[PDB]
């Protein structure tokens, strides 16, 4: 936990409630995930097309959070020496 | 086997135990297709012992194909919907004539309709 | 022909009625069922209650293998190769508060122990 | 069995009744009998959807009265046009409209 | 014979073996691939020089 | 509320004086008169007046009349649904009886003095041991039990009352008093306990209404049941409330076992008339025990249950005496086809047997909802136990329901003119209601 | 213009069956689809301002409902982004089901009746949707369970479906009991009925039973899935709304409003429900209870995603708005296969020349339910099923329900199309109008509009899965697919006759469950009242 | 089958009562009850 440090966060909590963004979803990717909720509801049927960017670059924070989440996991296994 | 099964005599009890086992084929196929292979598969299963004499042996044969008619009872049949266990048996049942109308109700003895007391 | 299609008519009774007879149900055509089905006369498919027990004896044991391992010889720790979703302190801690949540099994955290003791909370209300 | 006098008030059956469905057509009911068809439907119908025309005029009058929203749109919606009670759309991002 | 008219290859030894491998397969890997899926998101990390520089070498 | 104790006093006198021709339109226009002055009196009835809206005295405590929240609400019912009782007897001696009947009833509800309270309920007394064990249609057994047990529970609540009278040496409810005794309380408890059917002392109650005629069992259900919740909010929850907060797991057990085994025996029944009687039984349970509870919640939702099914035990005892007028059977089981033969007295039928079970538009369902929430104010399990044996009234409903909805009939049994006159007021009272205005 | 939908649902059940004498057959035929189109009109514009544009709305239509010392409930609707989606829906479905009926139940005496009680039914449907606190949605919860009793029962002369009214009657009672219960404990503790108010972080254990056990009703769960398979009584549209929208829906609807569940049971008893119903459906023989069992299995799939995520409720309310119409076109073409067959049994259903859009619409149906990629099924599926990897017990139970699922499913597509004629040489034949061809086109057209629009907002968003992992799912689809096109053999003749028996849950309740009571009653009344205490 | 001219829209094939209201007969020439 301590050796891989949390991101700094972009989003504040001023744009996260303008955005209207649940408290799930601020988690670190919650600037990504404006930009996706904004263009989605922006194109209602044609956001699969058209808003495929922004969904991209959240997919792509999510991934490098994840590898963080399992970094950690792997960090606090060693220290409790079960592997 | 049931009681009513049980009474019939030998001849009447071969008929019906080969009607069963029809009916059965037909409830645990999945199309027509499957019920002409296993029907001629009952047939000759029944016109295999069909000349034995011995009447214990035929009684044998008889006791275990009813064991196995009633163990492969299907939980649902395959029934016509016009007859009873049907899904369209009853839905609109025809009306029988003869059926006992009062006319005008309400205007018969209308002032001294209602309950009395009667006393001693 | 959905309507006008041929019924029998259930027989007049003519025998002294059994003090139960309430349990049949008779509309007046031909067959009448029992109140609940099966529960006397003829069962589905030839199948007692014994039977259906001894299916479920059977089967019950393969069904219950995927969670009893899970729930009871799995922990927290060993369960899944992550930790939970990682926020905010702000968000972490409202997060935490949800009894029904799914930040509360973060063995990370050094608030674990509180967090585990509010997932298995009260059975009743105390008050 | 000789029909009785008042079987001449009574309808016929319709077109819709099998041939073969007999029926009791003394029997009243508030939902309509066997197979309806009546004569006049057709006035009776317009009748109906004038009722349902004018309910729905008094039940859109309650609605817009009664509507209450309190936070804005995300962006313009249908009800600014005939009602003036919509706060301001603001986006996303925070601008307003 | 199970759908000559319409579709025959049902009744043919090779498809019969082949739908049946397809069941063996999946229904083996769900069980299997509990495991077999954890590995493979643990090592992703554990291997990665960024992430831990001690396993790599 | 002198205006209605005046035209109560001359529904009685009025017969006397008629044609005995003219005596079925006069015994109407003089229930419809009270009815109006009814309306009157809770016009007069002004909610700034807290506690009491109106007393009266005519010269002595017996005669302290006066309405509360719980006596308007019964003076009320009782107004509206004697029409109906009226227009469904026919004879002179039968009319007699009824209006005295109901004079003494609605005399009863507005009383404030115990010992006044016990000279007008109980004088209708032998006029339903007459009415019950009339000639052809009544049954003597049904008259003895009723009479017994009323006499008995009748005689307990006036030695109490003698007892308060010779204490504190007035009995009227309107002078504060309080008392701890267990006598005094369990002889004042005994005559509720037996008049609001409780187990075991709900025998005399289906008898009665299976043998008395439609116009009787209107009034009985209607009415005379709520009887026990006027004595309890006037004359027992003031002085005996010590006793009441001190035997409560006691009155819980035999509330919630009343409806239990109340609930089971109608499931048993083959009569119309007895189902009904049975869930009327059932029905009280809650209503005793909301009440004994003490609580604001308790009491309002008491009396709203009570007007709940004095709205909708009248209407199902009314159909079941149409439809046995139509064909001269209870039996549910000679009763088929009704849906197909009576369109018109099975949408009604369906729409009260919907009442019954509490469905959310019907007074009901507002009714169980604020008395449910008594119980769990005073504890979780007290509601959990009556929400979840409520189903057993589902049960026989769905039942008769289904006997009685389909298969072969041969006799078209359909309302008159007449029949759906007499339950229209009760169909629009059950609507306004369930819509929330109770 | 939120209330209008409700009033035209309304006026079309008064209309139609307080004033059909005047309106006539064809006049409901006009009614009960024009009503029906307004309220589509006005659901399409809720679902817009308050969905795609953030909108929500509460409409007080009066106060003080119920007012007895400090418990006050007012009449309010509240349209929140469930309440617009699941509306929308519902009379999406309705105003197909209206369509279907007009040629459907001509052949049936009261038309009038059955159009009044379906739109009575969605009126409910949509008070217990848009309902702002617990006394609504209990209103619109005690509606359609009693539309239900008198629909299911529809015919009268028939013995079983009256029973089928009364079973379902007694088993919602028990769960709507279970309901007041949480209600009560909601109410004391937090103050408010309305669902703002009534937001608690820690709940005690009981009231998430009780609301478990309350929900479990209306969705057909373990032990109380009972009703739904003998609902098949009833007349087929009847069956389409309950199963896709009305009925299954709201107990999930429930769970998802007020999140007071617990992850432990909700997994468990769904991924039991899923793979039970599964194993149900592949013994069944009748096309009706097939499509039954579907949606039992349907429904424990969306009841076991809310365990795996936080994102399980809106998993759960994408799969349920994916799945109410595919299952309502599979049930509306069950229908007029039977109709034109006059058979329900799946032995005699065989190719015969038909119409194109009814066999296109089956096969899409079938698909969506099978899970063919890039289609709305399987969107919503995949959502649920990659999403539960992390319970390795609920995973595995679903991917076996998932291999069951496709194994009746393509067994049903094989029996209804590919397999030869299996009925009699008689002369039967069923027309369809060009109001059934609206009414399938409006069924198509949601489901491509569900491809193009998605269910969930997190529907495509990652899930950090192995490719092997993720693509599973297809697999063991399509082996099931593949070995149900061979009518192969998969159970013992033992365990085909136990699945065909349903568990024997219903022949439990019968000798013991059933017994007790009358005993009880036995005890309490022969042996009591009317007999230690009657005089001789 | 089918409509009774081919055309949804024509005048109801039944002229009379449905059915008795309350049971009443009406009278021949019009009479009120
Ligand atoms: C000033 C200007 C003028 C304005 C007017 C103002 C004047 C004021 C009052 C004047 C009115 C006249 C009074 C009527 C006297 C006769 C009444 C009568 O005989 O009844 C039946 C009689 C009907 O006669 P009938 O049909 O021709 O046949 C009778 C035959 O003679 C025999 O027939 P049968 O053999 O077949 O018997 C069958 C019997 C079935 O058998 C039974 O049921 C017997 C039951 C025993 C009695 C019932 C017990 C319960 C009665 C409760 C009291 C009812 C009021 C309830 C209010 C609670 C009060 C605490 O059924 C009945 O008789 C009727 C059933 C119900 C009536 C019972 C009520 C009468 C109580 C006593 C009557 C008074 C008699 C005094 C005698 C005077 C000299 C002899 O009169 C009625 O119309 C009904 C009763 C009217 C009751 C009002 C009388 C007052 C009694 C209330 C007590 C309160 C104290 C008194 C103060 C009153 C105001 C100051
Ligand atoms: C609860 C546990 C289960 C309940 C029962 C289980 C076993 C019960 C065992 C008892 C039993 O077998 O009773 C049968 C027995 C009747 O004999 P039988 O074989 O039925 O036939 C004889 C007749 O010829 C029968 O001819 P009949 O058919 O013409 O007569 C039938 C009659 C026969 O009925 C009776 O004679 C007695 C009726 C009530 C008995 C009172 C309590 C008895 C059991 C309670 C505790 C049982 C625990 C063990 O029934 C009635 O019509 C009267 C009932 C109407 C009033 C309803 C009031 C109910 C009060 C309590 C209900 C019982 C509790 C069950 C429900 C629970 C609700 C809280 O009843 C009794 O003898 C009563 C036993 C105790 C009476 C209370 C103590 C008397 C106080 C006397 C003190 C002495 C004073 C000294 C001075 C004397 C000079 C004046
Ligand atoms: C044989 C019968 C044939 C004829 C059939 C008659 C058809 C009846 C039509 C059904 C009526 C539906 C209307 C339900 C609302 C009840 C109307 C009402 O109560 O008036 C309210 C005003 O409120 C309204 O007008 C409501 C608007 C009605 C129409 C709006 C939408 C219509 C859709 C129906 C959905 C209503 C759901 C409500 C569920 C509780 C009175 O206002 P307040 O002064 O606040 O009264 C105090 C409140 N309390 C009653 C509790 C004492
Ligand atoms: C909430 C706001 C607005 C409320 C509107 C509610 C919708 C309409 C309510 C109309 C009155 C409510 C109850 C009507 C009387 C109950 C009887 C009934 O509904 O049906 C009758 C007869 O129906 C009628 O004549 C009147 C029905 C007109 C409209 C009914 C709409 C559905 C009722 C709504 C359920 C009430 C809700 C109560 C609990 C919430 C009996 O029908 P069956 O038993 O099925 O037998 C008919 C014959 N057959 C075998 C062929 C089926
Ligand atoms: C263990 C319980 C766990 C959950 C409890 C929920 C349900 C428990 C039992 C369900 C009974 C409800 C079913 C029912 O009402 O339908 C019966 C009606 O049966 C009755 O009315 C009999 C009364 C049964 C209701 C209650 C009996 C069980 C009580 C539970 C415990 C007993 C006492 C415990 C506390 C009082 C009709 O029977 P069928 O033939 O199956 O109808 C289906 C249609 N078809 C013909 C096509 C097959
Ligand atoms: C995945 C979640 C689980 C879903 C359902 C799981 C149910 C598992 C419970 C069954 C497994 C254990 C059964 C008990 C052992 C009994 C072994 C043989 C049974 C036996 O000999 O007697 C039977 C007793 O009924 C009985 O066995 C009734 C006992 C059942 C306990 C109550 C549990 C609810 C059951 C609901 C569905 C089960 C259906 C089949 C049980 C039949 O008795 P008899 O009628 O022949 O006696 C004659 C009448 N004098
Ligand atoms: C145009 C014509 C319309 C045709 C049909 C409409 C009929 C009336 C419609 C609206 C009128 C509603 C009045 C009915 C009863 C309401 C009584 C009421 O709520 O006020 C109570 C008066 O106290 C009292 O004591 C009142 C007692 C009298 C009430 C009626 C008693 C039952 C009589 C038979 C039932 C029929 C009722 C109709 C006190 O209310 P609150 O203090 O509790 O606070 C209120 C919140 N709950
Ligand atoms: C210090 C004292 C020590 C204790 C000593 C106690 C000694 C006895 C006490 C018993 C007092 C109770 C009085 C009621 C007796 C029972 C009824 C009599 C039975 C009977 O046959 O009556 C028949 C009809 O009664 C019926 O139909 C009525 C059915 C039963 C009535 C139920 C009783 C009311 C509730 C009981 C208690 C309630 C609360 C207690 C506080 C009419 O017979 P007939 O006219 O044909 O005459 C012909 C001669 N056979
Ligand atoms: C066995 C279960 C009890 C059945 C009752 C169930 C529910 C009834 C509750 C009614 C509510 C108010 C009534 C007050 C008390 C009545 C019964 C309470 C239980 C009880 O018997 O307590 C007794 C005291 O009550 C007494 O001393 C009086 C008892 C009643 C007298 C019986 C007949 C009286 C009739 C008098 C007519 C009018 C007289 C007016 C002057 C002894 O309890 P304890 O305190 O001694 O504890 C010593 C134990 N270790």
């Amino acid at each position: 936990a301590d050796r891989f440090p949390p991101p700094k966060m972009v989003a504040t909590q001023e744009e996260m409630d303008n955005a209207d963004i649940p408290y799930k979803y601020r988690d670190y990717c919650a600037h990504l995930i404006i930009d996706f909720k904004e263009c989605r509801y922006g194109h209602p049927l044609t956001w699969r097309i058209n808003c495929a960017h922004e969904l991209h670059h959240y997919n792509k924070c999510s991934y490098i959070e994840f590898k963080r989440r399992v970094a950690i996991a792997i960090e606090e296994k060693k220290r409790r020496g079960l592997m | 086997a049931s009681e009513a099964v049980l009474r019939l005599p030998h001849k009447l009890r071969v008929m019906r135990m080969y009607r069963t086992g029809l009916k059965e084929i037909v409830n645990w196929s999945y199309g027509r297709h499957e019920f002409y292979p296993r029907a001629n598969a009952l047939r000759m299963e029944f016109e295999a012992n069909k000349e034995l004499s011995d009447r214990e042996q035929i009684r044998k044969l008889v006791l275990h194909g009813e064991d196995l008619l009633a163990r492969f009872r299907h939980w649902e049949p395959t029934i016509r919907s016009e007859f009873v266990g049907g899904t369209v048996y009853g839905v609109w049942p025809q009306h029988c004539k003869d059926v006992k109308f009062v006319p005008n109700p309400a205007y018969i003895d209308e002032f001294k309709q209602g309950d009395t007391v009667l006393l001693y | 022909a959905g309507a006008g299609g041929p019924v029998k008519l259930s027989p007049p009774v003519d025998k002294p009625l059994p003090y139960n007879y309430d349990f049949w149900m008779d509309n007046g055509i031909y067959p009448g069922q029992p109140i609940y089905d099966g529960m006397f006369g003829s069962m589905v498919g030839n199948m007692s209650l014994e039977y259906m027990a001894k299916g479920w004896l059977v089967l019950l044991p393969i069904l219950s293998a995927p969670f009893v391992y899970e729930h009871c010889i799995a922990d927290d720790v060993t369960r899944n190769p992550f930790v939970p979703r990682q926020y905010p302190s702000e968000v972490r801690e409202f997060l935490a508060l949800f009894k029904n949540g799914f930040v509360l099994n973060d063995y990370s955290q050094p608030d674990y122990e509180e967090m585990k003791r509010r997932q298995s909370g009260l059975l009743t209300p105390i008050y | 069995v000789p029909e009785p006098p008042y079987a001449k008030y009574l309808a016929n059956k319709s077109h819709y009744c099998p041939p073969d469905f007999h029926y009791s057509r003394e029997i009243y009911a508030p939902y309509g009998g066997y197979f309806n068809d009546p004569k006049g439907w057709r006035t009776n119908t317009a009748i109906a959807t004038l009722v349902m025309l004018a309910g729905a005029y008094a039940v859109f009058c309650f609605g817009n009265a009664r509507e209450e929203r309190l936070r804005a749109p995300k962006g313009w919606i249908p009800s600014q046009l005939w009602n003036d009670n919509v706060p301001t759309p603001v986006d996303y991002r925070g601008k307003v409209l | 014979t199970v759908m000559a008219t319409s579709l025959p290859i049902v009744n043919h030894p090779a498809f019969l073996f082949v739908a049946g491998a397809l069941t063996g397969f999946s229904l083996t890997y769900a069980i299997t691939s509990h495991y077999v899926g954890r590995k493979e998101i643990e090592n992703l990390v554990k291997f990665d020089p960024r992430y831990f520089p001690e396993y790599t070498k | 509320m002198s205006l209605y104790l005046f035209m109560l006093f001359l529904q009685p006198l009025s017969l006397s004086f008629v044609s005995r021709s003219f005596s079925k339109i006069s015994s109407l226009m003089m229930s419809f008169a009270t009815l109006w002055s009814a309306v009157y009196m809770w016009f007069t009835s002004n909610g700034a007046n807290q506690t009491f809206y109106q007393v009266v005295s005519w010269g002595s405590d017996w005669s302290t009349f006066g309405v509360c929240y719980t006596s308007l609400y019964i003076s009320l019912l009782c107004a509206f649904i004697f029409p109906i009782c009226v227009i469904l007897v026919q004879g002179y001696r039968a009319l007699s009886i009824l209006i005295c009947i109901q004079t003494a009833v609605s005399l009863s509800i507005v009383s404030l003095h115990m010992l006044a309270f016990y000279a007008l309920f109980e004088s209708s007394l032998l006029l339903f041991f007459i009415l019950i064990g009339r000639r052809k249609y009544g049954s003597l057994s049904a008259a003895y039990n009723i009479s017994i047990y009323t006499f008995i529970s009748a005689l307990g609540f006036l030695i109490s009352a003698f007892w308060l009278n010779w204490s504190f040496g007035s009995v009227c409810a309107l002078l504060p008093n309080e008392e701890a005794n267990s006598f005094v309380a369990f002889g004042i408890f005994i005559l509720l306990w037996v008049k609001a059917p409780l187990v075991p002392f709900h025998l005399w109650l289906p008898e009665a209404h299976v043998y008395a005629p439609t116009a009787g069992s209107v009034l009985l259900a209607g009415v005379l049941l709520k009887i026990s919740i006027v004595g309890l909010h006037v004359f027992f929850l003031p002085i005996c409330a010590s006793s009441i907060v001190k035997a409560f797991p006691l009155i819980l057990s035999i509330c919630l076992g009343s409806f239990i085994f109340s609930s089971f025996s109608t499931l048993k029944q083959i009569d119309l008339k007895k189902i009904v009687a049975y869930s009327s039984i059932s029905h009280m349970a809650i209503v005793f025990l909301s009440s004994a509870t003490n609580s604001g919640l308790g009491i309002q939702g008491a009396v709203l249950y009570c007007i709940a099914h004095g709205l909708i035990s009248p209407g199902l005892f009314l159909l079941v005496g149409i439809l046995y007028k139509n064909t001269n059977t209870k039996l549910v089981f000679y009763l088929r086809g009704l849906s197909q033969q009576a369109p018109v007295w099975w949408s009604v039928w369906v729409f009260f047997m919907l009442g019954n079970l509490a469905f959310p538009l019907f007074p009901n369902f507002i009714a169980e909802v604020v008395c449910l929430s008594a119980l769990f104010k005073n504890h979780e399990l007290y509601a959990y136990a009556f929400i979840f044996f409520s189903f057993v009234g589902t049960v026989y409903s769905s039942t008769v329901l289904g006997r009685l909805k389909g298969g072969v009939s041969s006799q078209c049994v359909d309302a008159s003119r007449l029949d759906v006159i007499s339950w229209n007021p009760l169909v629009l009272a059950t609507v306004v209601t369930g819509i929330g205005y109770m | 213009m939120f209330l209008l939908a409700v009033y035209f649902l309304f006026f079309s059940a008064i209309a139609n069956g307080f004033f059909g004498r005047y309106l006539g057959v064809r006049g409901s035929q006009l009614l009960g689809p024009s009503a029906l189109f307004l309220a589509l009109l006005c659901s399409g514009t809720i679902f817009y301002e308050v969905c795609i544009q953030g909108c929500s709305t509460n409409i007080k239509l009066f106060e003080n409902f119920v007012y007895s010392n400090e418990l006050n409930v007012s009449a309010s609707f509240l349209y929140d982004p469930l309440a617009a989606t699941m509306t929308l829906t519902v009379v999406w479905i309705s105003c197909a089901v209206h369509a279907y009926q007009n040629l459907y139940m001509r052949g049936d005496g009261s038309q009038t009746l059955f159009t009044s009680y379906l739109s009575a039914f969605t009126g409910f449907m949509l008070i217990l949707v848009a309902g702002q606190n617990l006394v609504m949605l209990f209103i619109g919860w005690e509606g359609i369970g009693v539309c239900s009793y008198l629909l299911i029962g529809y015919y009268g002369s028939r013995v079983s479906a009256v029973k089928s009214a009364n079973k379902s009657l007694i088993v919602n009672k028990i769960s709507d009991g279970f309901l007041l219960g949480s209600m009560l404990y909601l109410w004391f503790y937090t103050g408010s009925f309305s669902y703002c108010s009534l937001a608690t972080f820690q709940i005690p254990d009981v009231v998430s039973i009780l609301v478990l056990l309350g929900a479990i009703g209306k969705s057909s769960q373990l032990f109380f899935h009972v009703w739904l398979a003998d609902a098949m009584e009833g007349p087929t549209p009847v069956s389409a709304l309950i199963h896709a929208a009305t009925l299954v829906t709201a107990g999930i609807y429930v769970l998802c409003k007020l999140n007071l569940h617990s992850q432990s049971a909700v997994g468990i008893l769904g991924a039991a429900t899923a793979l039970m119903g599964g194993l149900f459906g592949l013994a069944a023989n009748d096309l009706k209870r097939v499509i039954a069992f579907s949606t039992c299995s349907q429904l424990g799939y969306m009841m076991a995603v809310l365990s795996t995520c936080d994102d399980g409720a809106d998993f759960a309310m994408g799969h349920l708005v994916s799945h109410a119409g595919f299952k309502a076109t599979l049930f509306l073409s069950a229908g007029l296969s039977i109709a034109k067959e006059n058979n329900n049994f799946l032995n005699r259903y065989g190719s015969r020349q038909g119409s194109p859009t009814l066999s296109f619409a089956t096969t899409i149906a079938s698909l969506n339910l099978l899970g063919f990629p890039e289609l709305g099924g399987f969107y919503s599926k995949e959502s649920i099923l990659n999403n539960a990897y992390i319970n390795q017990g609920v995973s595995i139970i679903l991917t076996l329900a998932t291999f069951l699922t496709a194994f009746y499913t393509s067994k049903v597509l094989a029996q209804l199309y590919l397999f030869p004629y299996g009925n009699g040489r008689q002369q039967k034949s069923f027309d369809i109008d060009a109001t059934t061809l609206i009414c399938f086109g409006l069924l198509l057209s949601e489901m491509l509009l569900r491809i193009f629009t998605g269910s969930s907002l997190s529907q495509n968003m990652t899930t950090n899965l192995p490719a092997h992992i993720k693509n599973l799912p297809f697999w063991v689809a399509l082996s099931g697919a593949l070995s149900g096109l061979a009518t192969t053999n998969l159970f013992s003749s033992n365990f085909m006759r136990f699945f065909g028996n349903r568990g024997g849950f219903d022949v439990f309740y019968a000798r013991k469950c059933s017994n007790v009571f009358y005993h009880n009653a036995y005890v309490s009344y022969t042996l009591l009242d009317r007999g230690f205490l009657k005089l001789y | 089958s089918g409509h009774p001219n081919g055309s949804f829209w024509s005048e109801g094939t039944q002229v009379g009562l449905n059915g008795f209201k309350y049971g009443e007969i009406p009278l021949p020439n019009g009479q009120p009850r």
